[PDB]
């Protein structure tokens, strides 16, 4: 503050080589303050760069909450010129005037051969129109998003000709070997430029059209080939770009933007770390309730009609109708739906057969899920914002000091909201009506005070302390709601409505490449945390020492106790002796560690925060505490677990060895009844036999099975599994911790002695069927096959997203997101409603749902038989599609020919018959023939 | 053990020397908590501290029954830099432990005794410090011991004792009293420090605030100090009356994060004996207007 002004700023860009905070307990408010007024690029590189793993790991992280870029990932002289040269870039976004600065933004995977939920082509439109209403030099902007991708991608709907790439740019060996110097390091297994990939036979092929200074960049594929290393050096050394945008959706000098998602702090965190980068955040699409179609609105009007129907005193037989529309949907699956008529059932189990049913429709109808692509700018409507404020609305906040919505809707009924979702589980009609009766009362009251707010106009500051709330709290039947909880309830409610509405999104990269500092904020859960509102910001993770918080690690034992008590009613009442778990960074950000402190206490052990409330310790609980044996575990740690949290790794492992060395009947501690046991066969001690927390090797991320499913490249099962012992045996060690040695007879042994496995669902719109990460890191198969006994293990997904902490099965979960997001109508209709990129989202749900069948075979043959019915067989879908985007629809035929052509879906010859012609029709289209 | 974890494991060894210096600690001690907060004290230094690394070797008395245990028990000894004993009230192995130790009392850079039998306390030497140097409050606690409370009387006896020393003897005193006050602490940290404490003393050689040193924390504000200074016990009521004399010290910072405050100790205790509440405030700048 004394000596960057004397007034105004005498800087362009900032470089700390402290690598601490920038004010010291961490102060980050003040810190934001103070480098928002500077207002220039604030880096950082740590000291440690100039001469372990964990002191890395919490110092990096620190920075990162200032808002920090980092311009680093023997002599000096490659770091020291790396800082300099980036930091000279930085400032040059200030010395440059607007109308010759030069703005490359990159695309990957077009055409498609993350859940970023991004319209690209629609996004960028719109950043090159901001661009120009800016002056900067945007030449021949076409007419519409569809024309712009029409410049990049000829014919990409294959009408006439095959879709081919707009050539930016033929790059001689000449040129590509001259100003690319590692080239030669390339050719060990590409050969000889220009290869086979983005060539013509004598140049490298520069995919992307030029619209005066912004050059839309196309890299449709990834040591990288040729035509990678080209790209990257027409960006650098020829079109010299003065900044590149990249979109989250992977691993020179210039900055390096990136709109990601706020819902993904871990990648955007692993970004800022491996490409130099500035993750500025854009919102998923505005979430919607899935609601009911088909057969499940039939359903819910059969179960509408039972209360009804009980008064004319004819509450029988339709309770077997009930049955049989719920075993068309297929509910018998996820319902015991026993084969009884109704007559020969008391009236007790009648009501709990319906509310049972009831429940399951209810789950699907609520779920809050994003059904379309977001446009970066187009920030949500106030209407399309009352759902998201719904289950904003529905969760207590201590640090807010509010309590839900529906908590005091309960608690005006004396009723405690815990005892009803835990009676609503039970399947007890009176509790599953009065939850969805509470909760179309909160749903009401919200969009009260959304529509209140939309006719004041913008004339009073806050429409919620001038009331219309309390009106449809007492139309739905609350009366005696407390008014004095109300109040702050919907103030933060308006604040929240106002921060999901922000239109921030163009500001941020403006901010960026005028060379100003970029406000940062916390990437995670909207919902949960609020405070990831608004968007446009550089979005980063938190201190690793300040998880788990008492709030997660209690929340954390429900969830644990929820799992054991679900596992021994489906094992004769003997609890698991171990549990396969996966760590992800996404989830504990999410939660403030939950996941983690479910392991934590799956062994009686819990953390121990120190005077200034970092949590570097852990002890075990005694047995008293516990009220059963310490399970024992096997944590499947992601590499970004790895990266941002491997001081949670040795906390866990460090819980897991006292387990193991403690002085218990092994009846009571499984994990030393097993470290003995394997000690003994291993010929070692019981605490190096206690080794159960495991990785990637350091530097790698994921299974690689994911590549393999994307890649159709492998023959059977065995090779998966086979390439997952090899990738993912890394035996983290707390006595040893910069040692990550592969241990894959420890890793076997562990996960032979597996009951069950498990995994924390991030969110509804990081689901198990959106991504690939969570089906990549699944182990059920693999342990099925190690086992001597050949049993699969049961396979379970916590889901503490809403106030309502499920424990599901694998297979249900998969069913959820099958009836909630593929197979759903206003999910595939709201994607569609996008065009070309909302076939893409289609058929990555697909690809992702295959992907389940080959790690668990978790995929009922209907979810595969129902796809085929929805898009193929309905002749006026599948053209539409095939019109819309050829080589995601050559993809979804593929998809259901190879999870039949593989043994996962059973279907009549007939339907075989017509995806064999339709992947022929396709390929003539995409490749001409 | 239903309602107290206990450990199988008596034995942390460094996975890995590296470059690193060894420091060799046997103790003999009856608390299961104790033992395990040493164990959990060496397993992160080994972790963590990079020129350092502890083998920590122990027993329970009772384990000393056998022959099994204690001819490890005389061989560890033997190697041992450091010697731990607390709590040690059975004469039967109490003789067993100074036939153990009474050979390699000189071996030892230190051996530290917290309350036992008279016979085990006789083993405590670090430098120039033993049971012999308690001016004449070593026929008082000596014969207290004989018959928590414990831990306390030898605790506030140590800064009246200091007086009649010179000053490196009375430093080794005052490094005695730290190391007692850290391990009456009983967290990880506090037996962490203990360790590198010892190491750096005699094996291997807040910007402003309040201090006392019967208090483990400094204090940031006299609200918190005189609040403390009203519940401590040791001290007649007399001292709380607000009507009694108050001194002022003022001293440097570094000599308490040091641990180099012996007479710093003394002249705290000289005055609370005439009957002066004391306020020592430290800078770790040179201007001393700001805690004045």
């Amino acid at each position: 503050n004394e000596y960057f002004w004397d007034p105004l700023p005498i800087v362009d860009a900032v470089v700390s080589l402290t690598g601490f905070a920038l004010v010291g307990r961490q102060d980050h408010p003040r810190a934001i303050e103070s480098l928002k007024k500077l207002n220039r690029p604030y880096m950082c590189a740590l000291p440690l760069v100039f001469q372990h793993p964990i002191q890395v790991a919490l110092q990096i992280a620190i920075p990162e909450l200032d808002g920090a870029i980092e311009p680093i990932i023997i002599a000096l002289q490659d770091r020291l010129e790396a800082i300099a040269q980036r930091a000279m870039k930085w400032a040059n976004l200030r010395k440059k005037p607007k109308l010759d600065k030069k703005v490359a933004i990159t695309v990957f995977s077009f055409p498609p051969d993350t859940a970023a939920y991004l319209d690209v082509f629609g996004s960028i439109y719109e950043v090159m129109k901001g661009l120009q209403g800016n002056g900067y030099d945007v030449q021949d902007l076409p007419g519409s998003a569809k024309e712009l991708m029409e410049a990049v991608i000829h014919d990409a709907q294959a009408q006439y000709n095959s879709p081919e790439l707009n050539i930016a740019h033929r790059m001689s060996v000449e040129q590509y070997e001259r100003l690319t110097p590692y080239s030669v390091r390339l050719e060990e297994n590409w050969g000889k430029p220009p290869g086979h990939l983005n060539s013509d036979g004598q140049n490298l092929l520069i995919y992307g059209k030029e619209f005066g200074n912004v050059f839309i960049g196309v890299q449709p594929t990834f040591s990288p080939h040729h035509g990678f290393a080209a790209y990257y050096t027409y960006l650098n050394h020829i079109w010299k770009a003065d900044a590149v945008l990249h979109f989250g959706t992977e691993f020179g000098t210039i900055p390096n933007l990136y709109y990601y998602a706020a819902n993904n702090p871990s990648e955007a965190t692993i970004a800022k770390r491996r490409g130099y980068a500035s993750t500025i955040s854009y919102l998923t699409p505005p979430a919607e309730n899935a609601g009911l179609y088909k057969g499940l609105q039939e359903l819910n009007e059969l179960i509408g009609s039972y209360q009804t129907l009980k008064d004319s005193g004819r509450g029988i037989q339709i309770v077997n109708t009930i049955m049989d529309q719920a075993r068309i949907c297929n509910l018998d699956q996820d319902v015991n739906l026993p084969d009884i008529n109704a007559e020969e059932m008391d009236q007790g189990q009648r009501d709990t057969i319906v509310g049972s049913v009831y429940r399951k429709l209810m789950e699907i109808e609520s779920r809050l899920l994003p059904c379309g692509l977001h446009v970066i700018g187009q920030p949500p409507s106030a209407e399309e914002a009352i759902a998201t404020l719904v289950n904003i609305a529905s969760l207590d906040r201590e640090d807010e000091g509010i309590w839900a919505l529906p908590t005091l809707i309960a608690e005006s009924i004396g009723r405690n909201m815990e005892e009803i979702y835990r009676n609503s589980d039970k399947g007890i009609l009176a509790d599953v009506e009065l939850l969805q009766d509470i909760t179309l009362a909160t749903r009401a009251a919200v969009a009260a005070l959304v529509q209140e707010q939309i006719n004041a106009d913008g004339r009073v500051s806050f429409v919620s302390k001038l009331a219309p709330w309390v009106k449809s709290l007492c139309d739905s039947g609350y009366p005696n709601v407390n008014e004095e909880k109300l109040k702050p309830l919907f103030e933060y409610l308006e604040f929240c409505l106002e921060q999901v509405c922000a239109d921030n999104e163009f500001g941020g990269l403006l901010q960026a490449l005028e060379g100003e500092y970029v406000l940062p904020g916390p990437g995670g859960d909207p919902i949960r945390n609020p405070n990831v509102l608004p968007t446009g910001k550089n979005i980063h993770a938190l201190d690793p020492q300040s998880i788990p918080t008492l709030a997660a690690v209690q929340s954390a034992k429900v969830v644990v106790d929820r799992l054991l008590e679900r596992q021994r009613a489906e094992n004769g009442g003997n609890y698991p002796e171990t549990i396969a778990s996966v760590l992800w960074g996404t989830d504990n950000i999410k939660t403030y560690g939950e996941s983690l402190a479910q392991i934590m206490w799956m062994v009686g052990a819990k953390p121990v925060p120190d005077a200034l409330g970092r949590v570097n310790k852990i002890e075990l609980v005694p047995l008293e505490e516990l009220g059963r044996p310490r399970i024992d575990v096997v944590v499947n740690c992601s590499g970004v677990f790895r990266d941002l949290f491997i001081n949670q790794m040795n906390l866990l492992d460090q819980a897991v060895k006292l387990a193991a060395e403690a002085d218990e009947p092994l009846e009571m501690n499984f994990v030393r009844k097993h470290a003995l046991e394997q000690a003994e066969e291993m010929g070692i001690g019981v605490r190096e036999a206690a080794t159960r927390i495991f990785s990637n090797a350091s530097g790698s991320y994921s299974s690689n099975v994911n590549l393999a499913v994307e890649n159709s490249s492998w023959e059977d099962e065995s090779e998966l599994q086979e390439m997952y012992l090899k990738r993912k045996s890394f035996a983290f060690n707390s006595d040893n911790p910069g040692m990550m040695d592969q241990n894959r007879d420890m890793f076997e042994r562990a996960l032979k002695t597996a009951d069950a496995t498990f995994q924390n669902l991030d969110s509804s719109e990081i689901s198990l069927t959106d991504v690939s990460h969570y089906f990549d890191s699944d182990p059920t198969k693999l342990i099925s096959t190690l086992r001597d006994d050949g049993k699969a293990p049961a396979a379970y997904i916590a889901d503490t997203t809403t106030a309502n902490a499920q424990v599901r099965t694998l297979s249900e979960t998969v069913r959820l997101d099958a009836r909630t997001k593929l197979l759903n109508p206003k999910w595939y209709e709201g994607m569609l409603s996008h065009g070309y990129e909302g076939v893409r989202e289609l058929s990555k749900r697909l690809v992702n749902t295959m992907g389940w069948s080959a790690t668990a075979g978790a995929v009922d043959n209907w979810v595969y038989e129902d796809a085929n019915s929805t898009f193929i067989k309905d002749e006026e879908m599948c053209k539409r599609l095939m019109d819309l985007n050829p080589n995601s629809f050559r993809r979804m035929v593929s998809t259901l020919l190879e999870v039949n052509g593989r043994g996962y879906w059973e279907t009549s010859d007939e339907n075989l018959e017509r995806l064999q012609e339709l992947y022929q029709e396709v390929e003539d289209r995409i490749e001409g023939v | 053990m239903f309602t107290n974890v206990k450990s199988t494991i008596r034995r942390v060894d460094p996975e890995a020397l590296n470059g690193r210096q060894l420091l060799k600690v046997v103790y003999v001690v009856l608390e299961s908590q104790y033992q395990s907060a040493l164990s959990a004290a060496v397993r992160n230094i080994n972790r963590t501290n990079s020129s350092l690394a502890i083998q920590l070797t122990g027993y329970l008395i009772e384990e000393l029954r056998d022959p099994e245990n204690y001819a490890n028990f005389k061989h560890d000894v033997s190697e041992a830099n450091l010697f731990i004993a607390s709590l040690i009230f059975i004469e039967d192995l109490a003789d067993k432990v100074v036939e153990a130790v009474t050979p390699y009392r000189d071996n030892l850079d230190a051996a530290i005794v917290f309350p036992s039998m008279p016979q085990v306390m006789r083993l405590n030497k670090m430098g120039s410090f033993s049971m012999a140097q308690l001016g004449q409050s070593k026929s008082a606690i000596a014969q207290f011991m004989k018959k928590q409370d414990a831990m306390l009387k030898l605790l506030r006896t140590l800064p009246t004792v200091l007086k009649y020393l010179p000053v490196e003897k009375a430093q080794d005193a005052r490094n005695f009293m730290l190391s007692f006050q850290y391990w009456l602490g009983g967290s990880q940290e506090n037996l962490e420090n203990f360790l590198l404490m010892l190491t750096d003393k005699y094996v291997y050689p807040p910007d402003m605030g309040i201090w006392h040193p019967l208090s483990m924390q400094m204090f940031e504000n006299v609200k918190d100090y005189l609040e403390w200074y009203n519940q401590r016990p040791d001290i007649s009521e007399d001292l709380k009356d607000p009507l009694a004399p108050c001194i002022g010290l003022i001293m440097q910072r570094t000599h308490l994060v040091t641990g180099d405050d012996a007479h710093y100790v003394g002249m705290v205790q000289e005055l609370e004996a005439m009957g002066a509440r004391v306020i020592c405030v430290f800078s770790g700048g040179l201007d001393f207007s700001k805690p004045v």
